């Protein structure tokens, strides 16, 4: 496959906050869920 | 059971349903129904391919039954050929509607 | 513009309404049998007749109207009906394997027989066997009712389909009645499990099928069909058959050799 | 009765550009209206009905 | 039981499961063939700079993985069926146990000659005595005499469960209503342990099975003692 | 019996409507008397509360939940007995 | 030189080795020395 | 007519790809949130 | 606009494209359940601190993958997308319907997650056996709520079935017969067959447990002289044919995609892959009770079981080893999709053969209800199908977004795909050959080395999932539009340019009869 090149190039540093991002909206919820997974017990 | 008062296609069919059976009395197929017969695919007697626009897929069944079916735009202009057994086509525009 | 002679459908908000009227119709179901209101249940029942309505007036719209049924279409509806057929009589051997597990190999606790003790079946040859009779009789008047309309024969054709859609309903009064009268009910074990659930799919599926024939009435009242172009009316009519043999089997089946 | 589907065949092939669903009238639009609010209405009404039904009651 | 790190079968207790045995390893030896034949395959045929781009005929090669993967098939097929029907054939009892399933416990009841029952709790972990194994142990096992061919009928007064014990080739579903059988014998004496193998509710992972196999006259004077 | 008639030529809606009132709605006709005389509301058998019939593991979702949903007083018994 | 998006149903260049005689050549506009090259080409290759 | 193209044959706006990051973080991470907080939900009941 | 659009689509591309996302959407939901699954058995004792919970995920995890990630993607994401593309049809035969098959869908996952958040849940594993599944073991709603979700699936993958058959059969060009068309437009008609005559039996059955709850019958109730075997008969008629119903499309994408990172321009034996696949289908519909080995059959019907379960090894042989001989001569492109396929090939195979075991109604009565069957089915399903997907995603994301991937990302998602899965499920076979159970949310001690090991596997398919998500979001971000595919004399799918138009082939393709 052949391609333009990007219309919006995204650089390493973007690269690192978009990966950071997506990490993050899947670890900290279910994180704090499960950090919390004893007090729920407890009720 | 005989006596009338059901409609015909003739009398109530409207719309494409008309257009198809009206070009079919006429022997003619422009909502592409039947299978085209194919020329000998010379350079001399090429597959006239009709179009409403400036180019049309052509699917190539190379030879009878084969499985792959070789595909590609065929252009205004000069005749193409198959990329694979090198049959010619021909694109004959306007030929189908306005 | 197209140069084929497929339908090429306008957006429509009818999927949508259809599929809420789903959630709304079982989540309603389940209001019903566990927190006793009905509310969410009608409110989905009407959605969904809404739906059906709405949907299928489109379509003779798309037909009658604006003749988009080219014959490929057209071709394509015939599967389509053909193939939603097919699953309908699965659906039903389920029922029937269900009915032939249960009967073939009774169990202690129906006391190691079929019938079960306790249970008195109804003689197959009263109503069952008009019933029989009636739904045969319908088999034969839309035949024709199909016959006459391809003739061009429009008194024959409302005659024909008039009968049919009579014995319909006569067919539907005469269960009703039998199941008002009959001694066994749904909660007689297996015997009633299988008896009510299969006769009364069936029993649903008459309607439905009632309810489509009804639609081809009004239609053809309104000269909707021609001669030649009328798959509404062939798609009932194959409905209808259906609805004939699946009868057929339930009266060898239950009423006959289970007794 | 008398055959009027020529009457319809007009209605409905008018260059309006209307879909097929509104393309009758303001009648469309009046049960189309009716079917959407019953739907999205009673949708509501069985998403309060799943949080009542996912707590314990007195 | 089985022993940590266990990669096979636990070691067969009955002559059956022995048979087990030797018809995983044949078969097993046929997957590991297959599997690495395959990846090999795919190995060679992405390590060349070769071509052959044509189409290929593709009807002389149908016939060869065609016939062979079958007559592999019977190969699995013929000594797999020869211990079905050696499973099922003629046994002749010398004694009948039945074992109900409940939520979360199994019953046993010994009634050839006297009425001999008890039910069969798994030991909690906070109960458990030295060296006992968690989620294994029972307070009454199924005592039983060794050596001997024994008819255990399965059943149940809830929900499906299914008695399972793994060194005697053993898994029969408990379901109510219906009384299912099968045939256990014991080349060894010792405790035999298994573990409920249908999903039965909250504690299906908490109501195990222990047999203890022993010599007659020792099953004999226990079952006097139960009663 | 196949049948026992024989018709081809000239057949279509005329054979069909021949059938419909010559054999079809004729048998409707007779199966209708033969259930008009061996009718007659009869016997009601003497209940007896086996354990398999009159199953209630859940209440009805309608009346006071004992009552099935086409229940007729005259032949179908609670599981406590015949209703008076 | 430049490939546009509406180009799609054109015959295209590929740089394959299976497929080494590409269906059209990398430079279609020839600069005037270029262009005497190819006339050139018509001649000897020597 | 619809908007053809690419970033148009789609229900969502890729048009800024931080508010396209705020948007996938908020599809994905809910989808993958949902059972924990289930759990959460079953075990403070009883 | 944008709801005559979205909500109101009668365009197999938009809705294909609906159907993506709510799979995607979906198989997060069904990873965190697998990690809650996980999580439980990553170390002895007990985790969540009750077991009808851990039951509930377990019960959820299967059906949101089976009905909400994996049919919805491969059937209505790939064959919505690609099936009329690659005929060269204007659309599907019932575009309206097409859009109620979709629209189900969500109905159907909100049924099911209010079935786990009403009473205790549903912890009756995805076969929803009486009488466990029965109104005393499992009274309330839940139970209602899960067959509901059922119904409303089974409707749309019904409406789904019709509206494919109709359009292969009905609308390729005159000239095309269907043994010109793809293998990919075959796999899904074969599909379409099994789901329109499995699903009627599912229905009639869980409608059966319906009214055992909630209208006092008995079909599965010894009481009033019912069977539970009789559940189970009706589930697997329809089950096993569903995990055909799962794998087949996979099997078309994997033709195709080795076809073209093979450079070939056709797969090798053609004709033997369709029949193959017909075969499958049909031999798909005998065996069900392979699933019923433990339940005291008697020993000819096991014998019967057993043989015709095994004749499936053929057929799917032909498969495995046309594709083999497809790369065979290849100029072969290690594309990230080529990757996906060649590692299907290879875990689909492992998984098939664990089968064959299994098949075996012997060794299946040690086997069945453990570990063994659950390390079988996460090799053909998890891996086969999310692979197949994978793979099938990565090929064609450029032609439905018109956007490429970044290439070595792709590749960086495969390897750490390819370690997780491999580490969660390998050790998996040690735990069923040494007898633990299927179903528990705690084991004997001997278990966990096994169990620990299967447990850190599943969070790096966590950290693949992840990456997954950044590197779509990271192609929509930096917006590279596709200019040239090669190959597209033999992938008719490519030839309208990416993404295609709104309306494709309004005028017809033009081939000749010869
Ligand atoms: C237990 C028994 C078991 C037995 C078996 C069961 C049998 C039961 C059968 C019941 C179902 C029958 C359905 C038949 C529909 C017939 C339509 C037809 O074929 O004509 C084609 C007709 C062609 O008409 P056209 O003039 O050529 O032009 C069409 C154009 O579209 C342009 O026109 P249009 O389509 O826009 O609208 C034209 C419309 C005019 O348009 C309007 O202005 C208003 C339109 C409103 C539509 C209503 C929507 C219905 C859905 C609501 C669902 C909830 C239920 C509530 C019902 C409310 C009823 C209003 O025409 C009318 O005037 C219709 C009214 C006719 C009045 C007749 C009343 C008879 C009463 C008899 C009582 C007898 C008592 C005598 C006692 C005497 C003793 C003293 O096109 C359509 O209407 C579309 C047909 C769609 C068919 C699909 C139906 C699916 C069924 C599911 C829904 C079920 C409920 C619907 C029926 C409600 C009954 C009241
Ligand atoms: C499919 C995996 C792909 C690889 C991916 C890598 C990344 C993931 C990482 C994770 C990769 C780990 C690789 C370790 C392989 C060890 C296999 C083995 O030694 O197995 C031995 C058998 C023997 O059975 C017995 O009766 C046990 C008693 C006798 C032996 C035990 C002696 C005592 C030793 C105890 C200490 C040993 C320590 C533990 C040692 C155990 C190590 C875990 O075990 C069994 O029965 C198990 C039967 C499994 C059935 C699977 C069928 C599929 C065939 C294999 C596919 C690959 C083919 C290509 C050929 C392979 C090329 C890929
Ligand atoms: C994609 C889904 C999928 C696919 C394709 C399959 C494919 C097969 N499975 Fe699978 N299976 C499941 C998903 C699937 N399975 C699931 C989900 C369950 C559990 C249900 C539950 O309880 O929850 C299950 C359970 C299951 C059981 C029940 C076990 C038990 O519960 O005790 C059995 C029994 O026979 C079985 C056998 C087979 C066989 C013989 C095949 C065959 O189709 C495989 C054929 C393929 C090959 C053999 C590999 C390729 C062939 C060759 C390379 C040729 C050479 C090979 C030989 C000569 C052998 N599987
Ligand atoms: C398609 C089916 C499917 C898939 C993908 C999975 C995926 C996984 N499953 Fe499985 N599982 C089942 C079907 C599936 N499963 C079934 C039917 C059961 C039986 C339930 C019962 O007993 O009742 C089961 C049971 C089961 C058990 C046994 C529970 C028990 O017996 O108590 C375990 C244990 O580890 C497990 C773990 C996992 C893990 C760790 C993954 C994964 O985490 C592995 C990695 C894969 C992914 C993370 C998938 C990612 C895909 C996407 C995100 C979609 C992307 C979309 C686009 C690109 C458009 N699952
Ligand atoms: C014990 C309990 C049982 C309880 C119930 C009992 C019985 C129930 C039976 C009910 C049937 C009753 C009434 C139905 C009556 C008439 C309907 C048929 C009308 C008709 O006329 O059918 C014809 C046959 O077609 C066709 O089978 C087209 C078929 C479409 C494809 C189907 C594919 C799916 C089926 C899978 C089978 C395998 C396919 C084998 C392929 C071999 C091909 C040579 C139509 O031909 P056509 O050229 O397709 O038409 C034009 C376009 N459709
Ligand atoms: C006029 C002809 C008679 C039939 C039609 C009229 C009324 C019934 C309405 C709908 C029937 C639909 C489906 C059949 C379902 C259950 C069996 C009901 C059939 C019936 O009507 O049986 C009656 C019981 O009704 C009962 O319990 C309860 C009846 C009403 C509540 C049923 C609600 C449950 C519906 C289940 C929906 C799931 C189906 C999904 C389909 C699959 C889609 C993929 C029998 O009466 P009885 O007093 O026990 O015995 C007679 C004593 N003299
Ligand atoms: C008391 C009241 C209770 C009511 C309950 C029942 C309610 C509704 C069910 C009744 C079904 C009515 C279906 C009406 C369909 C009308 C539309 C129609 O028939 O449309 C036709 C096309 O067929 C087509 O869509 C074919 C479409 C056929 C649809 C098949 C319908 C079956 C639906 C059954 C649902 C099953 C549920 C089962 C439960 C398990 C239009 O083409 P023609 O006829 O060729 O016309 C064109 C010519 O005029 C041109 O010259
Ligand atoms: C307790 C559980 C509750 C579950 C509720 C069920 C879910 C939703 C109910 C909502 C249904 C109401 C809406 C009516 C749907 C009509 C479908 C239809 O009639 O679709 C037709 C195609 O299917 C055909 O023919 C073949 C005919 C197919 C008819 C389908 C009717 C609904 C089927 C429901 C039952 C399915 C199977 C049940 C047994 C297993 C027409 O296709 P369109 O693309 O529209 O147009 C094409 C145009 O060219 C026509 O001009
Ligand atoms: C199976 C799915 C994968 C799960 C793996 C998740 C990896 C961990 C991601 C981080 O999650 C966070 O962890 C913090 C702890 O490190 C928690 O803070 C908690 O603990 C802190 C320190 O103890 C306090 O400051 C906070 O108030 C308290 O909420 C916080 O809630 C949680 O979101
Ligand atoms: C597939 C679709 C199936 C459709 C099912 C249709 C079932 C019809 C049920 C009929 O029930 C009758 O109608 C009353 C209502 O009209 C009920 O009132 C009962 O139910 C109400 C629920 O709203 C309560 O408020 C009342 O107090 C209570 O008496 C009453 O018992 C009963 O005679
Ligand atoms: C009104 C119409 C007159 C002729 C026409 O419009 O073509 C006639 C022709 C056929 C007639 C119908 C058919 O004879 C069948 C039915 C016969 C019943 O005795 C009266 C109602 C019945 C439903 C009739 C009503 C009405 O008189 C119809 C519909
Ligand atoms: C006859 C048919 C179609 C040939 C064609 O028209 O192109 C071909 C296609 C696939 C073939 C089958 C498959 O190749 C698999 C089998 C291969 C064995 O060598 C013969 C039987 C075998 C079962 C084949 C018989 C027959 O030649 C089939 C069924
Ligand atoms: Cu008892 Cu699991
Ligand atoms: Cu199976
Ligand atoms: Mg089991
Ligand atoms: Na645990
Ligand atoms: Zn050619």
């Amino acid at each position: 496959i052949t391609a333009k090149p990007a219309k919006t190039p995204t650089s390493p540093k973007e690269q690192a906050i978009g990966l950071s991002v997506t990490f993050l909206s899947f670890l900290l919820p279910a994180g704090w869920v499960l950090y919390h997974l004893d007090n729920y017990k407890k009720s | 059971a005989s006596g009338g008062g059901v409609p015909t296609d003739e009398e109530q069919a409207t719309g494409l349903e008309r257009e198809v059976m009206l070009a079919a009395r006429k022997g003619q197929d422009p909502y592409n129904i039947l299978a085209p017969k194919a020329t000998s695919g010379t350079k001399e007697d090429p597959n006239l391919v009709p179009s409403i626009t400036n180019k049309r897929i052509v699917g190539c069944i190379c030879e009878e039954d084969n499985s792959t079916v070789i595909w590609f735009w065929l252009h205004k202009g000069e005749a193409q050929r198959c990329p694979s057994c090198g049959t010619h086509y021909k694109l004959v525009p306007h030929q189908l509607a306005h | 513009h197209q140069t084929h002679a497929y339908h090429m459908v306008n957006p429509s908000p009818w999927p949508l309404t259809g599929a809420l009227s789903a959630l709304l119709m079982t989540s309603g179901l389940t209001m019903w049998f566990h927190f006793n209101s009905m509310t969410l249940l009608m409110i989905g029942l009407t959605t969904n007749m809404l739906t059906m309505y709405q949907w299928w007036r489109d379509v003779i719209r798309e037909s009658t109207f604006q003749g988009h049924h080219t014959p490929a279409v057209q071709k394509g509806l015939r599967y389509g009906m053909i193939l939603f057929i097919i699953s309908e009589v699965l659906f039903f051997t389920g029922f029937f394997w269900a009915f032939y597990h249960s009967s073939l190999a009774p169990t202690p606790e129906l006391g190691g027989c079929w019938p079960p003790t306790g249970i008195h079946p109804l003689n197959p040859l009263e109503v069952p066997l008009l019933n029989t009779s009636v739904l045969l009789a319908s088999g034969v008047s839309i035949t024709w009712a199909h016959h006459s309309l391809m003739e061009g024969d429009r008194k024959h054709m409302l005659q024909a389909l008039f009968i049919t859609i009579t014995l319909g309903v006569y067919f539907t009064l005469l269960q009703a009645s039998e199941y008002y009268e009959a001694p066994f009910t749904i909660s007689d074990g297996v015997y009633g499990s299988t008896f009510f659930v299969a006769t009364g799919f069936h029993g649903l599926h008459v309607i439905i099928g009632s309810t489509f024939l009804i639609v081809c009435f009004f239609r053809q009242l309104k000269f909707h069909f021609t001669s030649n172009h009328h798959f509404g009316f062939e798609a009932a009519a194959w409905y209808w058959h259906f609805v004939d043999v699946v009868w057929l089997f339930l009266y060898v089946s239950i009423y006959w050799w289970g007794s | 009765f008398e055959n009027r589907v020529a009457e319809k065949q007009k209605l409905f092939q008018e260059d309006n550009g209307l879909p097929v669903h509104l393309k009758g009238g303001a009648t469309d639009n009046i049960l189309y209206r009716v079917t959407m609010t019953l739907c999205l209405g009673g949708t509501l009404y069985s998403l309060y009905c799943l949080g009542w039904a996912s707590f314990p009651h007195k | 039981m089985a022993y940590p790190m266990q990669l096979g079968f636990q070691d067969a207790t009955s002559p059956i499961m022995e048979e087990l045995l030797h018809f995983h390893d044949h078969t097993l030896m046929i997957v590991f063939l297959i599997s690495s034949l395959v990846l090999y395959i795919i190995s060679l045929m992405l390590t060349t700079k070769l071509t052959h781009t044509s189409t290929m005929d593709a009807q002389e090669v149908e016939t060869i993985w065609t016939i062979l993967p079958a007559i592999i098939l019977i190969l699995i097929a013929l000594p797999s069926l020869r211990i079905l029907y050696m499973m099922d054939e003629i046994n002749n009892p010398s004694l009948t146990v039945k074992t109900m399933g409940h939520q979360w416990y199994w019953s046993y009841e010994y009634t050839d000659y006297e009425d001999l029952s008890f039910d069969s709790y798994m030991i909690p972990t906070s109960e458990l005595k030295p060296g006992e194994l968690r989620l294994l142990e029972v307070d009454n096992r199924v005592v039983l005499p060794m050596e001997m061919t024994i008819r255990m009928l399965v059943s149940s007064e809830d929900v499906l469960h299914s008695w399972a014990v793994p060194s005697l080739g053993l898994k029969t579903d408990a379901i109510p209503g219906r009384l299912n059988q099968t045939t256990l014998m014991s080349s060894r004496p010792g405790l035999y342990y298994g573990q409920c193998s249908e999903i039965c509710g909250s504690n299906h992972s908490f109501m195990p099975i222990v047999l203890e196999l022993v010599p007659l006259k020792y099953f004999e004077k226990w079952s006097a003692s139960m009663l | 019996a196949s049948a026992a008639k024989g018709d081809h030529g000239g057949t279509g809606a005329r054979t069909w409507r021949f059938l419909t009132f010559g054999l079809a709605l004729p048998s409707v006709a007779l199966c209708t008397l033969n259930s008009w005389l061996h009718s007659g509301h009869r016997e009601r058998p003497a209940f007896i509360p086996y354990h398999h019939l009159r199953i209630r593991t859940k209440p009805f979702s309608w009346g006071d939940g004992n009552h099935t949903f086409f229940h007729n007083p005259r032949v179908n018994p609670l599981p406590t007995g015949y209703e008076k | 030189s430049v490939v546009k998006s509406e180009d799609y149903a054109l015959p295209s260049y590929v740089d394959r080795r299976d497929y080494p005689l590409p269906d059209v050549a990398h430079v279609k506009n020839l600069s005037a020395s270029q262009k005497a090259l190819k006339e050139k080409e018509k001649a000897s290759w020597s | 007519h619809y908007e053809e193209g690419p970033g148009k044959n789609i229900p969502f706006s890729v048009e800024n790809k931080w508010r396209l990051l705020a948007m996938m973080t908020l599809f994905f991470g809910s989808g993958f949130a949902a059972p924990f907080f289930i759990v959460r939900h079953q075990l403070l009941k009883k | 606009m944008f709801i005559n659009r979205w909500l109101f689509s009668t365009n197999h591309k938009d809705i294909g494209t609906l159907y993506l996302l709510f799979g995607a959407w979906a198989g997060m939901v069904g990873t965190a359940l697998s990690l809650l699954i996980r999580a439980e058995l990553g170390q002895p004792g007990t985790l969540l601190g009750d077991d009808q919970i851990y039951n509930v995920v377990v019960t959820a995890h299967a059906f949101v993958m089976i009905f909400f990630m994996v049919m919805p993607i491969m059937i209505g994401g790939f064959g919505n997308w690609l099936v009329p593309l690659m005929i060269g049809a204007p659309d599907m035969a019932f575009p309206r319907m097409n859009n109620m098959s979709f629209w189900l869908l969500p109905p159907s996952f909100l049924l099911l997650l209010a079935s786990s958040m009403v009473e205790a849940g549903a912890g009756t594993g995805w076969t929803v056996y009486p009488p466990l599944a029965g109104n005393l073991a499992h009274a309330g709603a839940s139970v209602d709520l899960t067959i509901f979700s059922l119904h409303l699936a089974g409707v749309s993958s019904i409406l789904g079935a019709i509206n494919f058959i109709t359009t292969i059969i009905n609308m390729k060009p005159p000239a095309m017969s269907q043994y010109q068309t793809p293998l990919f437009v075959w796999s899904v008609m074969i599909t379409a067959v099994l789901l329109l005559l499995s699903l009627p039996v599912l229905a009639a059955g869980i409608t059966m447990l319906l009214t055992d709850r909630n209208l006092n019958t008995t079909f599965f109730d010894p009481a009033g002289g019912g069977d539970p075997i009789l559940y189970q008969h009706l589930f697997w008629f329809f089950g096993h044919p569903e995990v055909y119903i799962l794998i087949l499309p996979g099997f078309g994408m994997i033709s195709h995609i080795v076809t073209y990172y093979s450079g070939k321009k056709e797969p090798f034996g053609y004709m033997g892959m369709v029949w193959a696949m017909m075969s499958i289908g049909f031999l798909g519909f005998i065996v069900w009770a392979h699933h019923m080995f433990t339940v005291g059959m008697d020993v000819d019907t096991r014998a019967y079981f057993t043989s015709a379960t095994m004749i499936i090894a053929i057929p799917t042989g032909v498969k495995v080893f046309s594709w083999l001989a497809t790369l065979h001569g290849g100029n072969i492109k290690w594309s990230p999709a080529m990757m996906w396929a060649l590692g299907f090939i290879f875990l689909f195979t492992v998984g098939g053969l664990t089968g064959i075991v299994l098949a075996n109604s012997s060794l299946d009565i040690v086997l069945h209800d453990t570990y063994y069957v659950v390390a079988h089915f996460h090799y053909v399903l998890s891996m086969g199908a999310v692979f197949a997907i994978m793979g099938g995603f990565v090929h064609w994301f450029p032609l439905f977004s018109g956007y490429t991937l970044n290439d070595t990302w792709a590749k960086i998602h495969f390897a750490i795909m390819f370690v997780g899965v491999n580490m969660t499920f390998f050790p998996q076979h040690f735990l069923g050959l040494s007898g633990m159970p299927r179903r528990y949310s705690d084991y004997p001690d001997a278990y966990t080395m096994w169990n620990t090991i299967s447990s850190m596997g599943s969070f790096i398919s966590l950290t693949a999932v992840m990456l997954m998500v950044f590197i779509i979001w990271e192609a929509f971000a930096s917006k590279r539009e596709v200019l040239t595919v090669d190959l597209t004399t033999t992938n008719l799918e490519w030839l309208n340019g990416c993404p295609p138009p709104y309306h494709t082939f309004e005028e017809p393709t033009y081939v000749n009869l010869k």
